[PDB]
């Protein structure tokens, strides 16, 4: 894999080439799909490895749920010093899996035949995207996982072709997702940025470092925060603002050319609190009026390798509107419900508004990228500022 | 399908 533009250049894509997605060198002036709609779609799953089968997962099983859970915990994405790797939590995993309009053979298993172990996973989750001028209904990919001990085995071109052909059956033929990795052809490119929370800890496992001409005392009070929040009437979001919730979102995200197009239904999924989960905020004024809201997600890291920390607690930035509070302050606030919600970072990308805040917040850079893509759809790349869509 | 991210 590639995870520079540069490496990248000097690759070969020998799946990717065969995909309906735009090649790495070219530049794209074109709005449509890359290929048109296939009329008649493979009726019979593709063939893997002999001693491996197709299993659908049924996370509503709590014992089949907790091996999905101990597939990732035990073999999903690692930084790149195979530091810290992502701990999806089993009632996450519900979260992110069973949206409105969720299938059951979209969430694609792969089994050893002998054993029934759970060696492999993708999934697909629908959503309606609004890329530029263009609403379409597409599948949103995630959690592609292929246990370490199957690696390099050409098993993931397989999972790949099996989740896009099941998505074609449902007459679906565009998708999104993200990758830490460079594939043909990213539509968007952003950057993770970290604002820490508990500076000792973060320093202990390496995850940031002590400023050669910075000392630790020093370190602590320049990320010190206050106890509560400062703006005026915020609250946990309930029941009765799904309604404002869902509008605010849908007019503020017109500003960006890559968003989601959500339901209601969908804002109550992707917005409801729920403890471990996902946290939102709205702030409601001196009228009763909801008028900002903020949204971060619960999502957890294993430290490897570490005799006594063992897990690093991350907030990730979700979607923030503001139309009446300035956004720094609400990102202000999301930092000091963080820091007293327990979590030890708060982690948000580069898209939308958020260069606006990185900086004076005190978040730091971080490695690596996020790419953004688009499958069977060709359009001009847009900078991270553009960029209105934040995935689990 | 997320990276992870750390601290440059
Ligand atoms: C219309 C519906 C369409 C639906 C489908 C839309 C497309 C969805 C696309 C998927 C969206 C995923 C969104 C997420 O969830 S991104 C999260 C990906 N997961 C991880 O990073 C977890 C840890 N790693 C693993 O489990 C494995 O290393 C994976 C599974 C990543 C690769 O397994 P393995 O290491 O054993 O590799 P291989 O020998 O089987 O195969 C190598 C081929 O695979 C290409 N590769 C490597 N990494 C990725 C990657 N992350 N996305 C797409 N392709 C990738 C690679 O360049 C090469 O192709 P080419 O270079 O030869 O061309």
């Amino acid at each position: 894999p590639a995870k520079t533009m540069e490496e990248a250049s000097k690759r070969s894509y020998q799946f990717w080439d065969t995909q309906p997605v735009p090649k790495l060198g070219e530049v794209v002036n074109t709005h449509g799909p890359v290929e048109p709609d296939k009329d008649n779609i493979r009726q019979e799953p593709y063939t893997l490895p002999q001693g491996f089968t197709w299993d659908a997962l049924d996370l509503g099983d709590r014992g089949v749920l907790k091996e999905l859970y101990t597939l990732l915990n035990e073999n999903y994405v690692e930084d790149d010093d195979n530091m810290f790797r992502f701990d999806y939590s089993p009632e996450f995993l519900l979260w992110a899996l069973r949206p409105p309009g969720w299938l059951p053979q979209w969430h694609c298993g792969v089994r050893v035949v002998s054993s029934r172990k759970l060696v492999g996973f993708i999934s697909a989750i629908p959503a309606n995207i609004h890329i530029y001028d263009t609403e379409k209904k597409m599948v949103e990919i995630n959690f592609l996982c292929v246990h370490k001990k199957l690696r390099s085995k050409r098993v993931a071109p397989v999972l790949i072709r099996e989740i896009t052909r099941r998505v074609h059956l449902e007459g679906i033929f565009q998708a999104v997702y993200t990758a830490g990795v460079v594939l043909p052809k990213p539509v968007g490119t952003c950057r993770y940025w970290h604002r820490s929370l508990n500076p000792r800890k973060l320093i202990e496992v390496k995850f940031s470092h002590l400023s050669r001409n910075m000392t630790m005392q020093r370190t602590m009070k320049l990320y010190r925060l206050p106890e509560t929040p400062k703006t005026a009437g915020l609250r946990p979001m309930e029941t009765k603002d799904i309604p404002v919730v869902h509008q605010l979102l849908t007019r503020y995200l017109k500003q960006f050319h890559l968003t989601p197009v959500m339901s209601q239904e969908e804002v109550e999924h992707w917005f409801y609190p729920q403890e471990n989960i996902i946290d939102t905020f709205v702030v409601e004024n001196a009228n009763g009026e909801v008028t900002d809201f903020l949204s971060f997600y619960t999502l957890p890291s294993t430290i490897m390798n570490h005799p006594t920390h063992k897990s690093l607690k991350a907030a990730y930035s979700f979607y923030n509107v503001h139309t009446q509070t300035p956004l720094l302050d609400l990102m202000s606030d999301a930092l000091v419900l963080a820091k007293m919600k327990g979590f030890d970072v708060f982690n948000a990308l580069d898209l939308m508004e958020n260069k606006t805040f990185l900086e004076k917040l005190k978040f730091g850079i971080g490695d690596g990228n996020l790419q953004y893509y688009l499958y069977n759809w060709k359009c001009p790349s847009m900078g991270a500022e553009k960029v209105g869509l934040v995935l689990q | 399908g997320k990276q992870n991210s750390k601290l440059r």
